[PDB]
């Protein structure tokens, strides 16, 4: 599918920011897709990457990774202060079938709304 | 897939008033509009958590298996015509749901 | 934040070949999701022809599958659906709706719409 | 907050394929938690573990990882044939804010849902 200019609404604690993302290309030295949000420089921009790997013989396996990694920053000019990484890796095996891969991804992205992982991201308390 | 229901209920300003809607399946959220009697529906709730979006505090719904909630404040003067609903069970096929009028 | 529908859709005879085309006068149209809102003309509504951002991914109900198609340009903030062919019905007004790329279910603000008979 | 059983709904293209979770406790030797798939046999179900760790002496930012795994098997008993790994780690600095947390947390939930990364998922076709 084409790269096209996701945009994201109704996201935070209340649903209420959003965020537009427009395509900056794919680099061929490692094969990775790209995503980033338009801002005055690109150090500040929060970016957003997804990638896949082909199953050479050195790992003979699927990779799926996702990177979300956005900063921010504080008052001449701005500069980043801390850092918000947040990677999500995949894997699969060369007979693995749709069904497999659908599950682990829809009850993933239905997990991340469970009401402990709520509480286990928000305030950092251990279960 | 299937939702529907009560239509035609008709309340005199001021106090409680309510309507619900049914599921006969499961369904992760549960959102609904509100459609003037001239044209262009608007939004509120859309998250059955979630207050609004350019409703005033008033308009407030809750969540459960089946049961939806949508109770309007105790004010409800104007606040005519038509609320719709509308359910996503995380697979294409939009529903929505039967109308229902007020007074 | 105006959307505007204005456009064709007069009574026609049943062989459909008619377009519709949307219109947003300050709104931001380049990076957004958008659809339309099937309303019978007595009480109900339905879902119907609903596409995402970039012109690359689109869905239909499997209902009309295979009969409408929508194209959409960035440039002059148009969008166009290929009214093909009708069966008779469906002879009700229409609605042209809103929304984000990735909650694309569930539509927001939208502005008012056209009618089209048969 | 705590360990209570956790009923997922609408998973799957058809979305009638519900999963059910009991806790199974959290080990002591290095404090994950655990969950299960309730009913079928251990070692044949799917698995879900979330654990949050805290500054050291050589990781001082945060760190919290969630990884689900889930064998299917194939016919006395089923024997697992192959796995399906799925992990998800975070950061975050001592000094970060619940907003920007909870701002990525559910930015990466919608994420897992685009057109772009079902297409991506489900077949394996780079973005391109």
């Amino acid at each position: 599918a084409k790269l096209e200019t996701v945009t994201l609404g109704n996201i935070g604690k209340d649903g209420k920011q959003t965020l537009v993302l427009n395509p900056r290309g794919v680099n061929p030295t490692n094969g990775v897709a790209s995503l980033s949000q338009a801002g005055a420089v690109p150090a500040l921009e929060k970016r957003v990457t997804v990638s896949v790997s082909q199953p050479s013989r050195n790992r003979k396996n699927y990779k799926v990774q996702v990177k979300i990694q956005n900063p921010t920053a504080c008052t001449c000019d701005p500069s980043v202060t801390r850092q918000a990484y947040a990677d999500v890796t995949f894997s699969f095996t060369q007979y693995s079938t749709d069904e497999e891969r659908a599950f682990v991804r829809t009850e993933l992205a239905a997990l991340l709304a469970s009401p402990l992982l709520i509480d286990a991201i928000d305030q950092l308390n251990p279960a | 897939v299937l939702t529907q229901s009560p239509a035609i209920m008709s309340e005199s300003p001021g106090e409680k008033v309510t309507m619900t809607c049914s599921a006969s399946s499961s369904v992760s959220y549960m959102y609904w509009y509100q459609q003037m009697p001239g044209s262009s529906p608007r939004l509120l709730i859309y998250d059955t958590s979630n207050l609004a979006s350019g409703v005033p505090v008033r308009f407030s719904g809750s969540g459960s298996g089946t049961s939806y909630s949508l109770t309007i404040s105790r004010m409800e003067a104007e606040d005519a015509a038509t609320y719709y609903c509308q359910q996503w069970s995380n697979y294409p096929p939009l529903t929505f749901g039967a109308g229902t009028k007020l007074e | 934040e105006v959307q505007l529908v204005e456009s064709g859709g007069d009574l026609v005879k049943p062989g459909g070949s008619l377009k519709l085309s949307c219109a947003a006068s300050g709104f931001t149209f380049s990076s957004y999701g958008m659809s339309w809102v099937r309303q019978t003309p007595d009480k109900r509504l339905e879902w119907v022809a609903t596409i995402s951002t970039g012109g690359s991914y689109t869905d239909y109900p499997d209902s009309v599958k295979g009969r409408f198609t929508i194209s959409r340009d960035n440039a002059k903030n148009t969008l166009y659906l290929q009214m093909s062919s009708l069966k008779s019905e469906d002879t009700a007004m229409y609605y042209c709706g809103r929304t984000f790329t990735v909650p694309y279910w569930y539509f927001d603000v939208w502005g008012t719409g056209t009618t089209v008979t048969v």
